[PDB]
């Protein structure tokens, strides 16, 4: 034993204890998840209302990278603005060198091989976040799920944090009576349902509701915060849903 | 007991981390062949999409190193990544140098020599991986080149690499024992697929549907993958003779 | 300098002169130009004479180096690749000029390099200070699918034409021969058209009419022992 | 040097002479002045020809390197790659270089980079030391959306009037034409084009 | 101004039948003005001899890299260096000051202990390399050395009348140099024993 | 217990408790309230005295005109972060001609803490921040974390005794951000949310540091007779 | 992190010892004998091979002697691979001195040279030390004979005779009963030899076993004469003194 | 993302025991048996292709390594270990004195060098020993012909014949008994056979075993003619058929 207590060993599994630890961190966090649509990609996020004090709507935890990528992330917050500081830089680099926005696969491998590179030494620590990234390129639209270990695969639906084995159930049963598809304006509903019923895992103190997406024809490909009367319509049909 | 830690010697003139490495290889438990045509080398590797929510198309372990290299993993997916970057960036860098297509037992070595770098460096954890290169070469024609941990490598007439590597090995043993060549006596590529399809099924004693495989074809000057339809053609022709 | 080389039916041939020059006054009248850089793959020279000689030596040692590495033969285009990017980075500093010629699994090649990092390709070619007496001689007489006998004459013409009518060019010349299937052929001294003739006179003087003020013994040996 | 690339209804040509000199010396009669960085992406090369072939070997390298990773580039990432290396290096480089290339979604795509390491998107392209005598010709003869037989006649042409009246161009008018059936190589010799 | 030709002095050397001779000039001066009249520019390491012209800086500076990398040479080795072997090393050793050269010239000479052939050879400042069957010429009076040599010399001649050659071409090209003379030195080289002979000339 | 040797080191249960033992030093630091209106920001700090003898430690810092912070833990680690903060702003100021937003700064502080708990070698921040400042989207209060975390909020406080305050705050939330255009009531509201966190020791005219910013009115500090008024 | 796995190489014990330096020592204690012997007229060097085996090539072997310049040889007892590092640094070190100041390197200056590089890698870097012991033979024209010996702790002495490696608790006892100031080579030779003979571990004391040196200013004409022995002359040297 | 292994990870142990230097020995024992044997007229090196597969081409690797035309070798240990040392090898012989003297190195040279790099691995921060002794084999104009053995502390030793790795206390012994300073080279090849015969357990034939000479000088295997002076490469690997032959007359 002592196979856990450093970064980048193997134990005799053939396992790094470390990166499963930083696992735990993510379990621990609020539910986040992304929904592929027909022509895009949807993204929600439960925020804890610790307080009253906390002002409505300003704590925002969706992140944009470029123009056309949104990311979302559960479990330590910080580690999350890291990657996305990184994602920004690769996604300018990548810009910069090669004139196109960065399509989506590119980037998820940039941030792949950063995550995967906190897992090859024992002077730094794993992320302690899943990160649910994605958008509209060339090839149209992907969402991704990005692990601790720099693990990811691309996804129909994805959801990580506390809540994720109730949204991934939700997620299953949307891809199941779905097969030709979801609209844009269908997934940011659904998105918010799945957040509400995910909150029954989180369900001591009250939460707050954020929604972005992208997508080809409601957003001409761009990252947007899903705001106001879309945003209330949305908790509307998430509330009538739980009742 | 930190000689199990890092890369250095145990009292046996072991390195724990390197077999440690080996072991992680195994974790995805998926199984993965190689065989040569006359014309063509060809890899085959099982696919396991077990999640409903996963986008199938994105679930790989096949890699186009270059136009003419391919590159199957036998481990998890991070690392795997890792070693395709680094097998792509190598791969340009020599053709820019040298003014010739890096070969695939050129390849193979160099990334077998970093691989070594991490069993003798302590600050770097090996890769747990097993890297299979495959290409039709311009000089030494089909050939497979394989890479571990430990950064061992050697040619193979045709290979196997996973949790059930030694059914596949001595079913493809027994071939060529009967055969007395080193390679599949075979015109087409679709025909060495189709070979390299059913002896996998032989050693394993699984049948296949379109999606249960993921195929990999090196002719000359070009790699590719085969699609789900491409494969069901495949498993068509195998079913009817 | 008059180096050149040709293609041939199944093979590339270079030639070069022997002459090395410092301002006017001739510096060496033997000089080997044509470089080895492999077993099959040779180098002509014509330039700042170090230079030349330096990045020959340089890339043959690491292409030495490559084929080991690799185990295979070396290619005419790595050679070509390494020498153009390392002459390429000094911006012509290196004022060496070279035309590169061999024979490798892929085939023959012929090409020439410029001290600036330029590359071209062709079926004949010369360089040096006398290249273009060379090249009046190569674009009258070169042809498709030449023997081996044609080219070796109109690789030593194409040299010749440089010795007579440059001054930078003289003495003998140097030829290599490079067919496929067979090993190389290296030529010094193919052509003498320069012996110098016999002298009207021995100069050898009557001995003790230098002058001496002293004599001695130099010792060159480690130790005189006990 | 003249070198030219046209778009045209399938595709896009590009078209070169063939003539290198050292001062008023013809060092390589017979040069190869279209060169590849991708299949369906090809340049015409002119300025320092150390500069050019240096620049055109990194661009495959990084083209190649693209492609392990993302797919085909588009032509204008071509165009962007050879602008980055000519922009940031404008003090230490002489290369004049227009980037030609064939996409299915874009079709036919011509970049022109002029010494600065400006990029400027263009129907045609004309440039080298020639180029000065056929900017009135090609002007009044470019139409867009011609046919392959009519941008083959059209570069012929215009580059034979630039051999005729540039002492640093001339040799044979060597073509590639880039569409979807693929890559097709043309040669024009003297006492072909000479006569028109 | 020119770095070749501040300091001035001359070495040529020589082949004969199983021997070989190098000489030079004992000048050192400050362009017009005569300094020294005992600067010796051949140095020996073993049984190679080494002579240096150009800027007396760097024939000084050489000697003393070439005692230093030719003791290193022999610890490692445990045996003298050779001439060919020698030559090589001269050459490496200027190339690597391609861009900030030594403005030297120089000759190296010696029999090779074990095939007893004599050598010579030759260096421009970079470190090209002329390895001549007859002679070698280095210094102020290059030009006068190789007019001397071209005509004096015949091949295979015995030690005591190339002693006779060799002193003749340096003495005469040295008279027709402002910046050569001053008196000169001659090593008769063969394969177990090395004569030195000190000249009388003009001392002007 | 393992696990706690270097920030770099997660435990079985996804923690970091180097981190964790940092922000355990700010609950041992004297307490300090941030709340605002929409037209102010206050700052609230009780000091600290080692003795009669000593001076009372500062508890509040300048970082540009419209925005400053209170502190509570280790005072040379707030000395640092307050310098980046002071050299953020002015490099928004010089460059953009620009007044960095209270948000941004946030973000920044976040980003800067964060290095220091993936990295070996390293220590956390151990002092957290209450930032309070009046930008183009009006008033803002901010808390700091030296995890990384950083909260936008009408009211708040940290250091010891500090959930006394912050219960206070959250009954007065409807009251005191009303408070618009009355800079002396905000503060009356500030020192009345600090006095619930006071044992045995009272608000004396050396104890008290209160701090200031709104819309007409740059971030100043108010200290000894200055704050006599609000006793 | 790293700091983890670091054995701390240089750092005190509690009684003010350096560790590492200590168990280098320990380490050379089992190292075949070297002994140094300084007479009015030379110096004698010599030394016992650890591997006895009938194959091994003797005349082109070297564990022990190395020469360092014309002047100065040292005799090594430990790791010969470490001795070969510090070997060639001295070797340099004595060219440099040589281009600088145009003269023969002093005895004492290149071997505090060579004990200052020990020393450093005891107090700074955290690397091993040396695990090697020199006895310096050597001459100059200012003390003239001179024996020194340097340990991994970068410590330097001077000696009349000296022993390093195996037994030197024996073989110091013996040197110090028999030597003489007014001592001659030919009878050090003889001395060397007697305590090789007595103290090594080894049946019968062989020429296949030893390596022998003499530095003398017993050259034509006064100069300084290293002389490696060779096997044969090892072997004569043996019969002489009547050893075998 | 730092390199922090800037200190020793072999060190001192109490007993004066390099314990990470023996650990490699102990790794070079469980190696396969590898041998040389030195005649008058030239070298011999020979060791086993344990192959790790059937399907495996034992041909693609070389336990027998060129480092010179003139200089070969040969390894019992960690084979990832020897085929980055015959690289820098072969690159150290160009660096550190073809590049200099115009020739290749001496053998004992050579080895030198290549005893550094191992020394150097036994000593520097952050790595471990490697785990392979080497047995080189060389000719050069000066010392003739040699076979030097190197371990992985980067201690050196020349030998008239030995043997490394795992049968090699027996095999010493045979070959104690059949060396003598007459041998030609063809009764050293023998010699050579015999040896590895008693260590080797399965097949034994050209396939299974490689061998390779330090020799005349080939010029036939030079690729050029027209230097009267560059003679050829001294070493030699032997084919499968040239190694059956010689077991026909066993
Ligand atoms: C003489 C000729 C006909 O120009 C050839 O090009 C000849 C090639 C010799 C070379 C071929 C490859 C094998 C090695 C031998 N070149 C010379 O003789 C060369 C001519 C020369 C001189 C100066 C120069 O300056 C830009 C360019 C070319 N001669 C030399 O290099 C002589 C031996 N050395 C010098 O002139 C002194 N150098 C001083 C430092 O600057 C470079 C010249
Ligand atoms: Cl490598
Ligand atoms: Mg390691
Ligand atoms: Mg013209
Ligand atoms: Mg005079
Ligand atoms: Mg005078």
């Amino acid at each position: 034993t002592g196979y856990d207590l450093s970064n980048s060993v193997f134990s005799p599994d053939g396992r790094n204890f470390q990166v499963e630890y930083a696992v735990k961190a993510v379990e621990n966090g609020t539910t986040s998840i992304g929904i592929k649509c027909n022509d895009g990609v949807v993204f929600a996020v439960e925020k804890l209302i610790t307080s009253k004090l906390l002002v409505p709507q300003k704590n925002v935890k969706i992140q944009v990278v470029d123009r056309h990528i949104g990311c979302v992330y559960s479990g330590l917050i910080p580690d999350g603005r890291h990657l996305v500081n990184r994602g920004r830089e690769e996604a300018a680099s990548f810009k910069k060198l090669y004139k196109t926005p960065i399509p989506i696969p590119a980037f998820a491998d940039r941030l792949g091989q950063y995550v995967q590179a906190h897992t090859l030494y024992n002077s730094v620590r794993p992320f302690g976040v899943s990160t649910i990234f994605g958008g509209v390129d060339k090839n149209g639209a992907h969402l991704y799920m990005l692990e601790p270990s720099g693990s990811y695969w691309g996804y129909k639906g994805a959801a990580t944090g506390k809540g994720r084995q109730s949204a991934k159930a939700e997620l299953e049963k949307l891809v199941d009576h779905h097969p030709e598809g979801l609209s844009a304006r269908e997934a940011v509903k659904q998105a918010a349902k799945i957040i509400y019923l995910a909150h029954e895992d989180n369900k001591e103190k009250d939460f707050e509701l954020e929604i972005s997406w992208c997508s080809l024809s409601e957003t001409n490909g761009l990252h947007k915060f899903v705001k106001g009367d879309l945003l209330q319509e949305a908790i509307d049909f998430a509330q009538k849903e739980i009742n | 007991g930190y000689d199990r830690h890092i890369t250095i010697f145990s009292p046996e003139g072991r390195l724990y981390q390197v077999e440690y490495a080996f072991k992680a290889t195994n974790q995805t438990n998926i199984n993965s062949l190689a065989v040569r045509g006359k014309d063509c080398t060809v890899v085959i590797s099982q696919k396991k999409v077990p999640d409903k929510l996963l986008d199938p198309t994105t679930v790989s372990y096949i890699f186009c190193i270059s136009r003419t290299i391919g590159m199957v993993v036998n481990g998890p997916i991070p690392d795997a990544r890792n070693a395709a970057l680094r097998a792509k960036a190598e791969a340009a860098e020599f053709r820019y140098k040298y003014g010739y297509d890096m070969p695939c037992d050129v390849l193979a070595k160099r990334m077998a020599n970093l691989s070594q770098i991490y069993t003798q460096r302590a600050y770097m954890r090996p890769l747990g991986v097993i890297l299979t290169f495959v290409s039709v070469d311009e000089e030494l024609g089909p050939s497979i080149y394989k890479t571990d941990p430990a950064g061992y490598y050697v040619g193979y007439k045709a290979t196997a690499t996973g949790p059930k590597q030694q059914e596949i090995t001595t079913n493809l043993e027994n071939h060529f024992k009967k055969s007395k060549i080193d390679h599949i006596n075979e015109e087409s590529w679709e025909k060495v697929v189709e070979f390299a399809i059913t002896h996998m099924i032989d050693a394993l004693g699984t049948e296949f549907s379109k999606n249960d495989l993921e195929v990999g074809v090196a002719t000359k000057d070009k790699f590719f993958t085969l699609s789900a339809e491409n494969i069901e053609e495949r498993l068509v022709a195998i079913a009817e003779q | 300098t008059t180096i050149a080389g040709l293609v041939f039916q199944d093979g590339v041939i270079l030639g070069a002169d022997t002459r090395a020059t410092n301002d006017s006054v001739v510096a060496d009248k033997s000089c080997e130009k044509i470089h080895f850089i492999a077993p099959k793959i040779y180098c002509c020279g014509a330039g700042v004479a170090a230079d030349a000689e330096a990045v020959t030596q340089l890339i043959g040692s690491n292409i030495e180096l490559h084929s080991l590495y690799t185990s295979r033969e070396p290619r005419v285009v790595s050679a070509l690749q390494m020498l153009k990017q390392h002459l390429f980075k000094y911006q012509g500093h290196i004022g060496a000029y070279l035309i590169v010629a061999g024979v490798d699994p892929t085939g023959s090649h012929l090409f020439s390099i410029h001290a600036h990092g330029s590359t071209d390709v062709g079926y004949y070619l010369s360089l040096g200070s006398g290249s273009l007496a060379a090249m009046a001689v190569l674009e009258s007489h070169w042809k498709q699918d030449l023997t081996k006998e044609e080219a070796i004459k109109l690789a030593s013409d194409a040299i010749q034409a440089g010795i007579w009518n440059d001054l930078g060019s003289g003495s003998n010349v140097d030829v290599c021969v490079m067919e496929i299937g067979k090993d190389a052929e290296y030529l010094r001294n193919y052509l003498t058209p320069n012996v110098r003739e016999e002298k009207q006179k021995s100069y050898k003087f009557p001995r003790g009419t230098t002058a001496v003020l002293k004599e001695s013994i130099v010792n060159i040996c480690d130790i005189q022992e006990e | 040097t003249s070198i030219m690339a046209v778009t045209f209804k399938d595709g896009v040509i590009l078209g070169a002479d063939s003539r290198t000199t050292t001062g008023a010396y013809i060092a390589n009669r017979v040069t190869d002045k279209l060169t590849r960085v991708h299949d369906k992406i090809w340049c015409c090369r002119s300025g320092s020809a150390a500069d050019t072939q240096a620049i055109a070997d990194i661009v495959q390298y990084h083209l190649e390197l693209y492609t392990s990773q993302y797919g085909t580039p588009s032509t204008e990432t071509a165009a962007s790659v050879f602008k980055e290396l000519c922009y940031e290096n404008k003090d230490n480089l002489t290369a004049g270089i227009i980037v030609a290339g064939y996409d299915d979604k874009n079709k036919g795509e011509v970049y022109t980079i002029p010494l600065g390491g400006s990029v400027h998107k263009l129907p045609y392209a004309i440039a080298g030391s020639g180029s000065t005598f056929i900017y009135g010709y090609c002007d009044k003869n470019f139409r867009e959306n011609m046919s392959k037989e009519e941008t083959v006649d059209f570069i012929k042409h215009s580059l034979s009037q630039a051999i005729k009246w540039d002492g640093s161009s001339g040799g044979v008018i060597r073509m590639v034409v880039l569409t979807a059936a693929g890559v097709e190589r043309l040669i024009f010799y003297p006492d072909e084009y000479e006569q028109l | 101004s020119d770095p070749s030709s501040i300091n001035g002095g001359i070495v040529v050397a020589m082949t004969g039948k199983d021997c070989v001779a190098i000489a030079c000039d004992l000048r050192l001066g400050s362009q017009s003005l005569g300094v020294s009249n005992k600067f010796e520019k051949i140095f020996h390491y073993g049984h190679v001899f080494l002579g240096i012209t150009g800027l007396a800086t760097d024939v000084t500076t050489l000697n003393e890299m070439f005692r230093y990398k030719t003791n290193l040479y022999k610890l490692k080795e445990e045996r003298a260096i050779e001439p060919e072997t020698f030559t090589q090393l001269v050459s490496s050793s200027l190339y690597e000051r391609r861009f900030g050269p030594y403005f030297v010239g120089p000759v190296v000479a010696g029999i090779n202990s074990k095939s007893g052939k004599p050598f010579i050879a030759g260096f421009d400042l970079i470190g090209c390399i002329d390895e001549a069957k007859d002679f070698i010429v280095s210094g102020t009076a290059s030009d006068q050395l190789f007019g001397m040599c071209e005509s004096l010399y015949e091949p295979n001649l015995e030690p005591e009348d190339l002693f006779e050659t060799i002193s003749q071409a340096l003495l005469n090209a040295a008279d027709r140099d402002a910046l050569s003379g001053w008196g000169a030195v001659v090593y008769i080289i063969k394969k177990d024993e090395v004569v030195k002979r000190y000249l009388k000339m003009r001392q002007d | 217990n393992n696990y706690d040797g270097d920030t770099v080191t997660f435990s079985p249960t996804g923690r970091l408790f180097q981190v964790e033992y940092a922000l355990e030093a700010i609950k041992q630091g004297s307490v300090t309230v941030g709340l605002r209106s929409n037209t102010h920001a206050v700052l609230v700090a009780l000091k600290r005295n080692a003795d009669e003898l000593s001076s009372y430690q500062k508890k509040i810092i300048k970082c540009d005109e419209h925005m400053g912070l209170s502190l509570a833990g280790l005072a040379p680690d707030a000395r640092v972060l307050s310098n980046y903060l002071r050299q953020q702003c002015n490099y928004s100021s010089l460059v953009f001609n620009r007044k960095l937003a209270v948000e941004r700064a946030g973000h920044l502080l976040c980003d800067k803490a964060q290095k220091n708990t993936q990295s070996y070698g390293g220590r956390p921040y151990g002092v957290g921040l209450l930032i309070i400042g009046y930008d183009k989207s009006g008033a803002h209060l901010l808390e700091f974390q030296p995890s990384g975390n950083v909260t936008e909020l009408y009211g708040t406080a940290i250091g010891a005794r500090s959930q006394g305050a912050k219960t206070y705050l959250e009954r007065t939330l409807d009251t005191f951000i009303k408070i618009d255009g009355n800079p002396d009531e905000l503060i009356k509201a500030g020192v009345e949310a600090i006095s619930q966190s006071l044992r045995d020791e009272s608000l004396t005219v050396d104890n008290l540091s209160i701090a200031i910013v709104g819309k007409d009115t740059p971030f100043t500090i108010y200290d000894g007779e200055a704050v006599a008024k609000y006793i | 992190g790293s700091r983890r796995y670091d054995s701390r190489t240089t750092i005190f014990s509690p009684e003010g010892r350096l560790y590492q330096v200590e168990y280098a020592l320990e380490s050379i204690s089992h190292a075949g004998t070297a002994i140094g012997i300084m007479a009015s007229d030379g110096i004698v060097l010599a030394a016992e091979r650890k591997v006895t085996s009938t194959l091994l090539e003797q005349d082109t072997s070297t564990e022990k002697l190395y020469k360092l310049n014309d002047k100065i040889a040292v005799a090594v007892a430990g790791l010969t691979a470490d001795a070969e590092i510090l070997i060639n640094t001295a070797r340099i070190h004595a060219q440099n001195y040589l281009k600088t100041y145009n003269e023969d390197i002093p005895v004492e200056i290149l071997v505090r040279r060579l004990s200052d590089i020990k020393q450093g890698y005891t107090q700074h870097g955290g690397l091993r030390p040396f695990g090697v012991s020199f006895i310096y033979a050597g001459y100059d024209d200012r003390y003239g004979y001179q024996l020194y010996t340097s340990n991994p702790s970068g410590n330097y002495t001077g000696w009349k005779a000296i022993s390093v490696g195996a037994n030197t608790s024996a073989a110091q006892t013996l040197l110090q009963m028999d030597y003489k100031d007014d001592m001659k080579v030919d009878d050090a030779i003889e001395l060397a030899l007697k305590t090789l003979s007595k103290t090594t571990d080894s049946s019968a004391l062989t020429y296949d076993r030893l390596e022998f040196a003499t530095i003398r200013k017993g050259a034509n004409d006064g100069e300084v004469y290293q002389k490696i022995f060779k096997p044969q002359e090892i072997k004569d040297i043996l019969v002489k003194t009547g050893i075998t | 993302m730092t390199d922090r292994y800037s200190f020793s990870l072999t060190t001192f142990s109490p007993s004066g025991k390099l314990g990470q230097i023996d650990y490699a020995l102990t790794a070079v024992k469980q190696g396969v048996t590898s041998l040389g044997i030195k005649a008058t007229n030239g070298v011999v090196i020979a060791t086993e292709k344990k192959s790790s597969s059937p399907l495996a081409m034992s041909e693609t690797l070389s336990k027998v390594s060129l480092l010179t035309p003139d200089i070969g070798a040969v390894y019992s240990g960690m084979g990832p270990d020897y085929r980055v040392l015959v690289d820098k090898s072969r690159k150290v012989a160009h660096t550190s004195y073809k590049r200099i003297y115009g020739e290749y190195p001496p053998t004992k040279l050579l080895v030198s060098e290549v005893a550094k790099i191992m020394q150097e691995a036994t000593q520097s921060g952050g790595v471990r020993p490697f785990g392979v002794s080497l047995l080189i084999a060389g000719h050069d104009e000066f010392n003739g012909f040699s076979l030097y053995q190197v371990d992985p502390s980067g201690s050196y030793f020349p030998w008239k014949a030995t043997a490394i790795g795992k049968g090699s206390v027996a095999a010493k012994t045979f070959l104690e008994k059949r060396w003598n300073d007459e041998l030609e080279l063809e009764d050293a090849i023998h010699i050579a056979l015999l040896t590895l015969k008693e260590s080797v357990e399965g097949e034994f034939n050209g396939d299974t075993i490689e061998l390779a000479i330090i020799g005349d000088e080939n010029p036939d295997l030079l690729g050029y003619t027209g230097i009267p002076t560059d003679k050829g490469p001294r070493f030699r690997k032997l084919t499968s058929q040239e190694i059956n032959d010689r077991l026909e007359a066993l």
